[PDB]
């Protein structure tokens, strides 16, 4: 498969819009595999981030923090290695995203079925719906001894339901698609 | 879950021998090239303190005479040369998965010669028999091993009902037991009797140490 | 040095909640993770959760799913857990540990345990009673300290300066009250000629007391 290498920018400000996009879109366009951290950050809504969309495997951790988008398209992710993680502790950072609204809805990551190191972490995200309807348990990898967690649920917008179609109303978002694979 | 058997669940080495200690996991405790088993030391009224991490790596500050060895699910703690300080429950642990679990524990008795007790009896306090109470108290002071019989008489007659006994746990520095031994009575049944006694039969005699007061 | 401190011995009710504190020092504290681990009497470790400090991520054992709640203080350096609805069985020393990533996860920093007694009974302080002794070289000497609620009790001889030859044996518990006893050996050539007092602090009643051995006849 197509690999990259990651970044270890962490929460740091961009020097330019422009240059961060680009250095992203460069940086992953095409890739398969991130040998590294994935870190998306600062990402206004108007962001193209179609170049993320055949990343299947993150070996480090994922950040995705203070970004206004509205959706960050990591529908094919399966698996966080977690070999490098977001304070030595978490595989999944979504971050102040937020402040039409801007924020991310929906964190739609409906083929995540694999973290084999680190927990999440989800804090102040005012738009960000269902993402305490997921059984992060089924996630964890068996090996995973850092699996803890902290799921901040406070929104300035009411959820519409998982769709009916959702075993146990867990789901990715709002479509008969995003139900969670368990 | 990981269930940790640990074997033996006691044993008594002597000062200078080798005790060895089992850890046995249900399944492997490795993952990523680690073996995630530590071992603790954990002294009676203390907390535990670690010996052993990653199933081989000595703790910095721990004595050498420690070592773990071990994979998949079968460790061991070695100490060697057993010292008198060794005398403490041990235990492994481990977080291959997330669930962290201990073994039951083994606890190690340091063997060392046999001693008789010192054996000493107390009259109830004239305080305590002003309240109305009466306590005999009877110290036996420094023996081993810790198996021990104490027989109360009360003018000869043996008293069974009321007596509350007590030991130390095997002392860090000479590996010697201590236990207390307290009959309470009520003042007026006290005052009914005459003689008091506490006989002590340990492995050191065939004879009891007899110690008496009279009332 | 690390030191992991804990706050002290408590008493509760059967149905209420209790607080126990665990406060770091000598590393950066929002830097590792804080176990939790019980331990009831004569019985083993058993893992209670883990907390980071710094983002608030938590792993509960799920035995513990609800009754403990773990929590941090970061502006005073502390890690509490709630234990709440308590019962008989939550009777247990509670210990918060430091993990260390580099060694495997390892719990390498203990706090010093915090005894938690679940019960209706009333504290109550001890009786303090002297017991008194000749032929020997060595004399025995000792205090019976008798009916007190909860534990511990503190017993020192001659305010402390009477350290060596001291037994302090454990308390065993009858009809909601404690009994102990302590014995103290010396040369028979320092007691009767100087002095020797038992002294039993009891924090619980806010008492502590002195007791001189004088000879018996
Ligand atoms: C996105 O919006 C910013 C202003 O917020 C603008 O400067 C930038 O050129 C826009 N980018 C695209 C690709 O339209």
């Amino acid at each position: 498969t197509q690999v990259c290498t990651g970044t270890d920018m962490k929460l740091r400000l961009p020097a330019s819009p422009e240059t961060h996009l680009d250095m992203l879109r460069h940086l992953y366009q095409g890739c398969q595999v991130v040998q590294g951290n994935l870190e998306l950050t600062y990402l206004p809504t108007n962001a193209s981030l179609s170049f993320l969309q055949d990343i299947q495997e993150v070996q480090g951790y994922v950040l995705i923090a203070h970004n206004q988008v509205r959706q960050v398209p990591l529908q094919r992710l399966r698996i966080v290695r977690g070999t490098q993680l977001f304070e030595d502790n978490y595989a999944l950072a979504v971050l102040d995203n937020g402040d039409s609204p801007g924020g991310l809805r929906e964190l739609q990551l409906r083929s995540l079925t694999e973290i084999l190191k680190g927990g999440v972490l989800i804090q102040r995200n005012p738009q960000l719906c269902y993402q305490d309807t997921i059984l992060w348990k089924d996630i964890f990898h068996k090996n995973n001894q850092l699996a803890l967690t902290l799921i901040d649920t406070n929104r300035s917008r009411a959820c519409h339901p998982c769709s009916p179609m959702c075993k146990g109303s867990r789901c990715w978002g709002e479509s008969s698609e995003d139900c969670q694979s368990l | 879950n990981i269930v940790l058997t640990q074997s033996p669940a006691s044993l008594a080495v002597s000062l200078g021998q080798r005790a060895t200690i089992s850890c046995r996991a249900s399944e492997s405790v490795d993952s990523y090239g680690n073996s995630f088993m530590h071992w603790y030391q954990q002294k009676p009224g203390q907390p535990p303190k670690l010996l052993i991490f990653l199933a081989s790596n000595l703790e910095s500050g721990v004595p050498p005479r420690f070592s773990g060895s071990g994979s998949r699910t079968d460790f061991t703690l070695t100490i060697d040369p057993v010292e008198a300080d060794d005398a403490a429950t041990y235990y492994c642990q481990q977080n291959n998965e997330d669930l962290r679990t201990f073994g039951g524990g083994t606890k190690l008795e340091i063997k060392r010669a046999d001693a008789a007790p010192t054996v000493s009896i107390f009259p109830p306090s004239s305080e305590q028999l002003t309240s109305g109470g009466a306590s005999v108290v009877c110290f036996l002071n420094n023996f081993y091993p810790k198996d021990i019989n104490v027989k109360w008489k009360i003018d000869g007659s043996e008293r069974q009902n009321g007596v509350l006994n007590s030991w130390t746990d095997q002392d860090s520095k000479d590996s010697t037991y201590s236990m207390s031994s307290t009959l309470t009575l009520t003042k007026d049944e006290y005052e009914r009797h005459n003689s008091y006694t506490c006989e002590a039969t340990h492995k050191t005699s065939t004879s009891p140490i007899v110690k008496s007061f009279n009332r | 040095e690390i030191q992991l401190q804990q706050s002290g011995p408590e008493l509760v009710k059967p149905g209420a909640s209790v607080k126990v504190s665990c406060k770091a020092s000598g590393y950066a504290f929002t830097s590792y993770n804080m176990y939790w681990v019980k331990q009831s009497h004569g019985k083993s470790l058993e893992w209670i959760g883990y907390i980071d400090p710094k983002h608030g991520g938590t792993s509960y054992n799920q035995k513990f799913k609800g009754k403990a709640t773990m929590t941090v203080d970061k502006s005073s350096n502390t890690a509490n857990m709630h234990l709440n609805s308590l019962t008989s069985e939550d009777s247990a020393v509670y210990y918060c540990a430091r993990m260390n990533y580099g060694s495997g996860y390892a719990m390498d920093y203990w706090g010093q345990g915090t005894s938690v007694t679940v019960s209706s009974a009333k504290t109550t302080p001890p009786s303090v009673y002297p017991l008194a002794p000749q032929t020997n070289s060595m004399v025995t000497l000792g205090c019976l300290v008798k009916g007190y609620f909860p534990e511990p009790v503190t017993v020192t001889w001659n305010s402390g300066s009477l350290s060596s030859g001291v037994h302090t044996f454990p308390a065993v518990l009858q009809s909601d009250l404690y009994t102990l006893s302590s014995s103290v050996t010396v040369p028979s050539s320092t007691w009767p000629s100087e002095t020797v007092t038992c002294n039993v602090a009891h924090p619980a009643s806010s008492t502590k007391v002195d007791k001189k051995i004088v000879p018996r006849d």
